[PDB]
């Protein structure tokens, strides 16, 4: 299952994900690939800001589902 | 039900701009059907644009009524917009919606083709020939020259809309974001930066540049890569059929004027249709049925337009409905009180439709609604 995490800015990525996946993980992936800590990460989807320990299936995010991501200052 | 908004008189108006303009003798084009494409590209660019209001004489070689004129606008419209040669692109996954494609670009010459196809819809327009052409309604309000709305945007890119409704609603000074007044847009795989204001990397504040961040962004969704060639779409237009004839109309009478009217079957779309927080014993949903049975096809294509955002339907009836995320349903689901306007969302087919308090609530709320609204 693929999700993209687009931003305001433009700038977007590809993420590789598991429904069964916490947001904590999807930030840690973000740290990974983009190098940003988890502690600057804000990431929303359909209005709704996203907590750490809930799971991507929580929120009804699917394949080619577009998550977008704030950052902090 | 009846609602005349004068589009019988708008039509009359415009038609006979274009009649009273109509040019003696003929064009002939001629083309091969395995080459209509670039045949009718070469010739109509070889030809003056007024040429284009001559009547219309096709010849398809090697073979043997206008008629196949007929044929002609429709091979030569699913050719041009076929997300195939890149200068089209479909909005949602399809929707039998048709955008133009930022990476057009890929061909040096795609504005000489935009100046084209831009001439193949004026000709169609002033020829009274209907065409399948996927444009959205904010894409003919931008023909129409009319004010793109925030309620556009949710129709284009409903996650970028929903994004800056999450801005709008949240302080975000509070969550501390760090976000400036510029944009990057990636084409091809090159990257170029827009401020959206002088200097813009300058930050957005809780209040209140962030209402102004939101409309510039706004602003900047609707043209995002395609401003070049939206222009040449328009004056390969302007040049046949002038822009300002078409101000009788909007979007979605300009809509109607282009594709033609659809026949619309109320036992289809009723057997398609889905609910939320409602079901088919909801004294409102037996009344959206009722209003539906009473009314005439134009009213039907106007209520269609303002759930699904098109009078078009799709080739299999309302259970092929698409919406921009895939396959979805006419769908009606029951919010607010009974003081609420209807409202929907055309990306997922989805009205809006308030518990109402009667039947003659419902019909006056839901026509004022679909006729004076988007």
């Amino acid at each position: 299952m693929h999700i993209f995490v687009k931003t305001l800015r433009g700038w977007s990525i590809t993420l590789e994900v598991e429904p069964s996946d916490t947001i904590e993980n999807v930030k840690a992936k973000i740290q990974d690939k983009e190098g940003i800590p988890p502690d600057q990460q804000i990431l929303i989807f359909a209005r709704k800001k996203l907590e750490d320990g809930r799971t991507l299936s929580d929120y009804n995010i699917q394949e080619k589902s577009s998550l977008y991501l704030f950052l902090r200052l | 039900i009846a609602y005349e908004r004068g589009f019988r008189w708008k039509l009359a108006h415009f038609r006979y701009l274009c009649q009273s303009n109509a040019l003696p003798s003929h064009v002939k084009i001629n083309v091969s059907r395995q080459t209509l494409f670039e045949d009718s590209f070469q010739q109509i660019m070889a030809l003056k644009p007024y040429d284009l209001r001559r009547r219309l004489y096709v010849i398809f070689r090697g073979e043997e009524y206008g008629g196949l004129a007929r044929e002609w606008f429709f091979l030569l419209s699913h050719e041009v917009l076929n997300p195939m040669y890149c200068l089209f692109e479909y909005a949602g996954k399809n929707n039998y919606c048709l955008q133009i494609n930022p990476a057009s670009t890929i061909n040096p010459d795609h504005l000489s083709y935009f100046c084209f196809i831009g001439r193949f819809i004026a000709m169609a327009l002033f020829h009274g020939k209907f065409i399948d052409t996927g444009f959205s309604l904010p894409f003919y309000k931008r023909m129409l020259s009319k004010k793109l709305t925030i309620k556009d945007l949710e129709s284009i890119d409903t996650e970028f809309y929903n994004s800056l409704i999450w801005i709008r609603d949240n302080n975000i000074e509070e969550c501390g974001l760090e976000m400036y007044f510029s944009v990057d847009m990636e084409i091809l795989g090159k990257v170029t930066s827009h401020d959206l204001k002088l200097g813009g990397s300058n930050i957005l504040v809780t209040e209140e540049n962030k209402d102004e961040y939101i409309g510039l962004m706004t602003e900047w969704r609707f043209s995002r890569g395609v401003q070049e060639q939206t222009k040449a779409f328009l004056d390969g237009f302007n040049e046949v059929v002038p822009l300002q004839w078409l101000q009788y109309f909007d979007e979605k009478e300009l809509e109607v004027m282009l594709c033609g009217m659809q026949e619309v079957d109320l036992a289809d779309w009723q057997r398609n249709t889905v609910y939320r927080h409602y079901t088919r014993n909801s004294k409102q949903i037996i009344w959206f049925w009722q209003f539906v049975k009473e009314t005439d096809n134009e009213v039907r294509m106007r209520l269609l337009q303002f759930v699904t955002g098109t009078c078009r339907l799709p080739l299999g009836g309302f259970a092929e409905l698409m919406g921009s995320n895939g396959p979805q349903k006419f769908c009606i689901e029951k919010v607010g009180k009974d003081t609420w306007l209807p409202r929907s969302h055309t990306c997922f087919n989805r009205l809006d439709l308030p518990p109402y308090k009667s039947y003659e609530q419902l019909k006056e709320k839901l026509l004022f609604a679909i006729e004076e609204t988007e």
